[PDB]
């Protein structure tokens, strides 16, 4: 339980240390165990290389893109059901329902489509799930119901970029490059972590004798 | 090798060796270059990672190499249809603005001229005179030694190998005079210091970035086809060596962080 803290410190480090432009300006070094890639990161004097899990940063990446792009496939109800709420302007505001398979008609709202799956099942406590999660909330277009959130969870898992699966420096900058489109990309949707600092490379004196007269 | 000189040499080397180090780099698995300047690359080996200072480590290859092949070098013939083109010593030695005058640069391409012989025979470094014998001023290099297959050394170091030639191999001591040309070629062969270049900064040219790109590119390209197999395949680790060799990272440790979804 106690060596947690030294997980913590490291994600700390990161939502100080590592901008969204700072991800845009780090070279890759290569690939170290076909599972990690080494970038350095060489911005204004200060200069650091990190270690970035191949498969946690291509699928936090792929992830957060289901998230914000996805429009999950609803069943159209044969007769309409509908709601009580107050929370009503909440509905009548976003298209982020239409997003999640719930197609509606605008106290008085009128359930048109319910989302579905062939391997699960969705009911009211999902659309009053997702009613309450836009209240947490930051940008509201990428709420996801847990049941969805989960599905997209995996579909990123199974898609992405897999730990031993020898990579070139094109697609590794690209993985590298992506997390700078994200907002704090320090874990995957598992919580493990994408990336961790290694090392300063402050004052090394290198050799230098073929320079020296 | 007939010589005496050369055994002690090889000896010194034997002497130094450090077996672990030596097992370190046997069993390398090639990462990439950290720092093109400072000239860094990182390596593989087992359980950890390490940062190494290739500047030093190609030095003690290419001087290995040069003890092993001592009189029996392959040539980088220099020389092209363009007359133009041609390195001359002279020419090399007007880099250092300490050598103030013609007769200082003179001074060190005399020696240099006068072991031309022995420089050739022994070092493949040959040196050719276009006009009369005694014109200094028209001493030029022909050849060079060619220490590995698959690598020609940058040339921007030749003013420092005339100049050093000239002025630090004790050309009187048969031992300390073989050491010092060795050591020369092996200081030349090492891949450039490469400095950082601001790629995001709109006040520097188009043609200096590409410029720098393709630098950056040519060494990484050498670092993993040529010289890291080389290295991995015949480079003894001398113990003085530890220094230049540094431990970043470890997988036990690392696992302990990244883990599976
Ligand atoms: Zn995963
Ligand atoms: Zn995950």
């Amino acid at each position: 339980k106690d060596e947690l803290e030294d997980f913590e410190q490291g994600e700390k480090y990161l939502t100080l240390t590592v901008s969204k432009n700072d991800f845009k300006k780090m070279e890759v070094v290569g690939q170290f165990n076909l599972g990690f890639i080494i970038v350095t990161r060489k911005v204004d004097n200060k200069y650091d290389l990190f270690i970035v899990d191949q498969h946690a940063s291509d699928e936090k990446y792929n992830f957060e893109t289901l998230q914000a792009v996805t429009v999950f496939k609803s069943q159209k109800l044969i007769i309409p059901q509908p709601v009580e709420l107050s929370e009503l302007v909440v509905l009548d505001n976003l298209p982020v329902f239409e997003k999640n398979g719930f197609k509606l008609k605008i106290s008085r709202v009128k359930l048109l489509s319910l989302p579905t799956s062939k391997q699960t099942l969705f009911d009211l406590g999902d659309f009053n799930e997702l009613i309450h999660l836009i209240k947490e909330d930051l940008r509201r277009d990428n709420i996801r119901c847990s049941k969805i959130r989960s599905m997209f969870a995996m579909r990123a898992c199974r898609s992405s970029i897999m730990i031993g699966k020898p990579l070139n420096k094109k697609t590794m900058t690209r993985v590298v490059h992506n997390l700078s489109e994200l907002d704090k990309p320090w874990n995957c949707p598992h919580g493990r972590p994408t990336m961790r600092h290694l090392m300063e490379l402050r004052d090394w004196s290198s050799f230098s004798k073929d320079y020296e007269i | 090798v007939n010589l005496t000189s050369i055994k002690k040499l090889r000896e010194k080397v034997d002497d130094s060796i450090h077996r672990e180090l030596t097992d370190i780099f046997a069993n390398l698995n090639y990462v990439g270059v950290v720092d093109e300047e400072r000239r860094l690359a990182a390596i593989q080996h087992d359980l950890k990672l390490f940062l190494i200072d290739y500047g030093s480590v190609c030095y003690e290859l290419f001087y290995q190499i040069g003890l092993t092949d001592f009189a029996n070098f392959g040539k980088i013939n220099l020389q092209s249809t363009n007359v133009s083109d041609d390195i001359v010593l002279y020419n090399l030695l007007s880099e250092f603005d300490e050598l103030n005058d013609d007769a200082s640069k003179e001074k060190i391409i005399s020696k240099i001229w006068d072991m031309s012989s022995m420089l050739n025979e022994y070092y493949s470094i040959e040196l050719v005179n276009d006009g009369l014998d005694n014109d200094l001023k028209s001493v030029k290099l022909k050849s060079l030694p060619l220490l590995l297959k698959g690598y020609i050394p940058s040339l921007v170091k030749l003013p420092f190998f005339i100049y050093r030639l000239g002025k630090e191999v004790d050309w009187e001591d048969e031992q300390e005079c073989l050491d010092g040309i060795l050591r020369e070629i092996a200081l030349l062969y090492i891949p450039d210091m490469v400095p950082k270049v601001d790629t995001s900064d709109a006040s520097l040219s188009e043609d200096e970035k590409a410029q720098f790109i393709n630098r950056k590119e040519h060494i990484s390209s050498l670092l993993e086809h040529v010289l890291f197999p080389c290295i991995k395949r015949r480079f003894l680790a001398p113990r003085h060596i530890l220094k230049d060799v540094v431990e970043i990272a470890n997988l036990p440790d690392l696992y302990k962080v990244f883990e599976r979804c």
